């Protein structure tokens, strides 16, 4: 009717007009890694991971904004795509701290494991490392943001979603910060799920702190009753005792989030 | 400098800043620049009319253009920290501007820089303890023909030489303002020792017009 | 015909609110704005 | 033709490039500025559109892209949104000046240039955006408009034409990425001067999200002349794809640094010699030139004995026009930190937006900083060069690329000169 044909590695798909490129790749099962596309976000286009070659087209695209064109053959595993890979990783890993063993994202970790399948498996950065000051947002959100990688989805989750335009970037090149500037705390109903949207452990759960890694919890599939709405969630736990809960999706009722108080 | 906020007692949500009856009206007119619903592109001009007026930019003076425009505070702070022209801290009465990029470097960009730092006792980025100088490098002014050259507050001094500079910085520090523009001996950005073009006479209304026009 | 002096000297009288008060002056030569339909993209 | 570079007065554009005449309105029109405007707009915006198509020009700051056809993507009919032309005075590429020169001697060619690309764009405004530090090239330009407005050559009924046409000012605060176009619209709607993705493109979604073209301070400002002259006169000058005259702006180690305006595809070295002077210590004491601003790669005394000043022919060089600011370096030059302190501008100037701009772009900075002292390996020149070509064309923006064309063309001309800086290095501290 209205579809139009895209080539994904040669397999043709039929995709409606605005499709992009990343939405494409899903359909042939394909997950194109990123760190700055959420699929219930706005589209920023900035960490550049997303980044594949489109046959014929000397440059490479973001697949997560570009909308895919008619006659497009994607090539998701050319060295042209796995090279540019394997340079955001390296770019995204230039800074970032040897953190893993500290950090409770350790496990569960988007930079992690996308370096394990995208990246390359050493350094050639000689030099020393960016470190940033900590904010303080609250009792329920411990920000290192050391760690931050700059993706701006709690940017983007805290304007669309909670409503709230108190995160933004402040400064400029490589010391742009993610905060509030000034002493504020990030309290909304809705203030947690930043914690699952941050791919780094950047921000992270204060409760939750230390106590657990993501290999050794049981996850237990739920229904939250701390209202009526009948969230969808995941109990995690651990040699009897509960560690943490977690949103568990359900587009009809929850999405992808939970409440403060569920959390 | 850093780009976090911390409260003083010179500087909090509570020091006085309110835009003068005047500088209302000019509110009025560059917020009235801009299509109806689309006010927010008033901050970049408004943060800097604050800033005009006051010097620098206290964070009550940025609470305040949030206020004004109806857009969330960080959105202003994001401007305020994001481009370099606006004053987070108290500066001095002449801000002097230094540029350092290849082009003014290749022309004794340094001579000028000693040369203003052993005039005011200061090093660069701080301020003179009466308050009335404060120094920085800065980036390729648009003035690279004329290097070297520092930029005064609005001014641009050109053609520098250490002697030049020291001198400017007595006629300020003695009251007086001194002449925009190069100090060497040309006007702007022509060739020193004759122009080498545009010596004719400019041609009069209606030279060369295309046939049927 | 004249080639020889500097004919932009205006600029030495300029002052701090020079460009801002050129502003409001034009405010009156200005066509009416157009309109998004609401008064911001948060209404 | 085949040489190029000995421009008559009288084929000038920029008559008032060295503000020697009255720069307001009644010195403007003295010089033909405003001539037979009214004309111009009635004859259509096709008819606009189709003289500067056949004039050849291309943009002038930067880029280069044909104008007549970019100009035309907005020759479609409106939809609903009002259409504007933003006008790129934000003139910040390092060693670049000559836009400087328009805005406060010759205002009323862009406020003309304003008018008639306008129309052809069926633009109901335009808005010029110029860096906040031109405050007093600013403050000459709202004076121009003011006079624009009181003689009805723009405002309702622009010219007599009955085209209603406005031309707002806007300074930047700050910011050499407010030069990129996107970033630049972003900046007048109110936010941190960062570039968009691509597409939509501007003509699509623009200033306000409404359609938009952008369009260099030279570009707009040529072509109320062009219109006027004929684009068969405009194209008459320089190389078939490289029409036009063109304004330089030599800096650095010259005898009389200078703007001047020339014809394009005039020899790198009869433009230095001519207009600047020459090389400072004589043509033999010239180590590099930069021909087209900081971004465009430097090129060896070797390169410039011969090379014509057009996109063509620096391109064939690996380089490019850029601007057309030469920044000339002689041997007394250390050439590692002439570079380097590049490398450290547009260090200062990324937005951050964007990861191998962020990151890599201040990694190249630090690298930068030991080869200036030797304080390095060989083999890590060669991993210099991957890390920039890992930046070039990964970014959302070209400022990412302007930063990693300068090093290699260090590395691409003076690997050994980088070498012999280690080996001095590595001796001393042993
Ligand atoms: C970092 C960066 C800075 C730029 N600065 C300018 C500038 O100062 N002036 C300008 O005209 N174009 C500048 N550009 C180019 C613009 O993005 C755009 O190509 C240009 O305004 C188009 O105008 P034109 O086609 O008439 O040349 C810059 C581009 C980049 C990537
Ligand atoms: S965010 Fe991921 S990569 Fe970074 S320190 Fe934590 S576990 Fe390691
Ligand atoms: S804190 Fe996390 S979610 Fe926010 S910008 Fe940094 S990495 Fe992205
Ligand atoms: S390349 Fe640099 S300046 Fe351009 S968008 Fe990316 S971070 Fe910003
Ligand atoms: S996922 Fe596309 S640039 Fe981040
Ligand atoms: S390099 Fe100093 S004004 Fe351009
Ligand atoms: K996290």
């Amino acid at each position: 009717s209205n579809l139009i044909e895209v080539f994904v590695d040669g397999q043709s798909v039929m995709v409606e007009p605005g499709t992009t490129v990343l939405q494409a790749c899903e359909k042939v099962g394909m997950q194109i890694p990123r760190f700055c596309y959420h699929e219930r976000l706005s589209v920023a286009g900035n960490c550049r991971m997303c980044l594949v070659e489109i046959e014929k087209a000397p440059k490479v695209v973001a697949a997560c904004a570009m909308p895919v064109m008619k006659g497009w053959n994607i090539l998701t595993n050319s060295e042209k795509t796995k090279k540019a890979r394997e340079g955001v990783m390296e770019f995204l890993l230039a800074n970032h701290p040897l953190d893993c063993p500290i950090c409770d994202q350790g496990g569960e970790c988007d930079l992690q494991d996308q370096s394990m399948m995208f990246g390359s498996d050493r350094s050639r950065f000689l030099e020393g490392k960016r470190a940033v000051e900590d904010k303080n947002i609250g009792p329920l959100v411990k920000t290192i943001m050391t760690r931050c990688i700059q993706c701006t989805r709690c940017i983007r989750f805290a304007s669309e979603i909670a409503g709230v335009d108190d995160l933004g970037t402040t400064g400029r090149g490589n010391d742009m910060q993610v905060g509030t500037y000034i002493e504020k705390m990030f309290m909304s109903e809705l203030s947690g799920n930043i914690i699952d949207i941050c791919p780094v452990g950047a921000l992270t759960s204060k409760p939750y702190a230390f106590t657990a890694r993501p290999w050794e919890t049981r996850k237990t599939e739920s229904i939250d009753v701390m209202d009526a709405v009948g969230s969808n969630i995941v109990v995690s736990t651990r040699t009897g005792e509960v560690m943490r809960i977690l949103p568990r999706m359900h587009e009809d009722i929850n999405e992808e989030w939970i409440s403060d108080k569920t959390r | 400098a850093l780009f976090v906020h911390r409260d003083t007692p010179e500087n909090n949500p509570e020091t006085p800043f309110d835009f003068t009856p005047e500088n209302y009206k000019r509110i009025e007119a560059i917020v009235k620049n801009y299509p109806e619903g689309h006010k927010a592109a008033a901050v970049l001009p408004v943060l800097d009319l604050a800033q005009r007026q006051n010097g620098w930019l206290p964070i009550s003076a940025m609470n305040k253009v949030a206020e004004i425009l109806q857009v969330p505070p960080m959105r202003v702070y994001e401007v305020a920290t994001f481009y370099t022209m606006y004053n987070r801290k108290p500066v001095g009465k002449y801000h002097i501007q230094v540029c350092t990029t290849t082009p003014c470097m290749l022309r004794n960009s340094d001579s000028i820089l000693e040369a203003i730092q052993k005039k005011l006792g200061i090093k660069v980025g701080e301020t003179t303890p009466d308050k009335l100088f404060t120094l920085i490098e800065v980036e390729c002014l648009g003035a690279c023909v004329n290097a070297p050259m520092v930029q005064i507050n609005d001014n641009y001094y050109e053609d520098l030489t250490p002697k030049d500079i020291e001198e400017i910085i007595d006629e300020l520090k003695a009251g007086k303002i001194p002449k925009p523009g190069p100090r060497s001996g040309r006007f702007s950005c022509e060739p020193a020792g004759g122009l080498t073009s545009l010596t004719e006479p400019p041609k009069g209304p209606g030279f060369g017009v295309q046939a049927g026009l | 015909f004249d080639n020889t002096t500097y004919k932009n000297l205006q600029h030495h009288d300029y002052s701090t609110y020079t460009f801002l008060d050129l502003n409001l002056d034009l405010s009156k030569f200005r066509m009416p704005q157009p309109s998004s339909g609401r008064e911001s993209p948060r209404h | 033709k085949t040489s190029f570079g000995s421009l008559k007065d009288e084929d000038r554009i920029f008559t008032n490039l060295y503000g020697r005449h009255d720069w307001r309105l009644k010195g403007a029109q003295s010089r033909g500025d405003w001539y037979k405007t009214k004309e111009i707009l009635l004859k259509g915006p096709d008819w606009i559109l189709g003289e500067v198509k056949t004039s050849g020009l291309r943009g002038r700051g930067g880029a280069g892209f044909p104008t007549g056809l970019k100009w035309s993507f907005m020759n479609k009919p409106s939809d609903g949104r009002p259409k504007y032309l933003v006008v790129n005075a934000d003139e910040g590429e390092p060693g670049t000046c000559k836009d400087r020169e328009i805005i406060r001697h010759d205002p009323h060619k862009l406020v003309e240039g304003c008018l008639v690309g306008g129309r052809a764009m069926g633009a109901r405004a335009a808005y010029i955006y110029i860096r906040g530090e031109f405050y007093n090239e600013a403050s000459n330009l709202q004076v121009a408009i003011r006079e624009a407005y009181e003689a009805g050559l723009i405002g309702k009924n622009a010219c007599g034409s009955g085209y209603d046409f406005d031309v707002f000012v806007v300074r930047g605060a700050g910011a050499y990425i407010c030069g990129e176009e996107t970033a630049l619209i972003e900046s007048i709607e109110g936010k941190q001067g960062k570039p968009r993705l691509k597409p939509p493109f501007p003509a699509d979604v623009g200033v306000f999200g409404c359609p938009t073209t952008v369009a260099n301070v030279e570009t707009v400002a040529v072509s109320p002349t062009i219109c006027r002259r004929g684009g068969a006169w405009f194209a008459s000058f320089g190389r078939e794809r490289n029409s036009g005259t063109k304004l330089f702006n030599i800096s650095g180690h010259v005898n009389n640094p200078c703007t001047v305006e020339e014809e394009m595809s005039v020899p790198l070295k009869e433009l230095i010699e001519k207009h600047a002077g020459g090389v400072t210590g004589g043509w033999d004491n010239l180590l590099a030139v930069i021909p087209g601003g900081s971004s465009t790669p430097l090129i060896p005394k070797s390169v410039c004995e011969t090379v014509l000043m057009d996109f063509d022919a620096l391109i064939q060089a690996q380089t490019g026009l850029g601007t057309a600011a030469v920044i000339v370096m002689d041997r007394s030059t250390d050439i590692v930190k002439a570079i380097a302190r590049l490398i450290e501008f547009y260090k200062h100037e990324s937005c951050g937006q964007c990861t191998p701009c962020r990151e890599g772009v201040d990694w190249m900075n630090k690298v930068m900083a030991r080869f200036v002292r030797g304080d390095a390996r060989p083999a890590e020149i060669d991993s210099l060069w991957e890390i920039s070509k890992q930046i070039e064309g990964h970014t959302i923006c070209a400022l990412g690329d302007g930063a990693a064309w300068p090093v290699q063309g260090l590395i691409r001309h003076f690997r050994p000169e980088l070498e012999e800086r280690m080996q001095q290095f590595a001796q001393q501290h042993q």
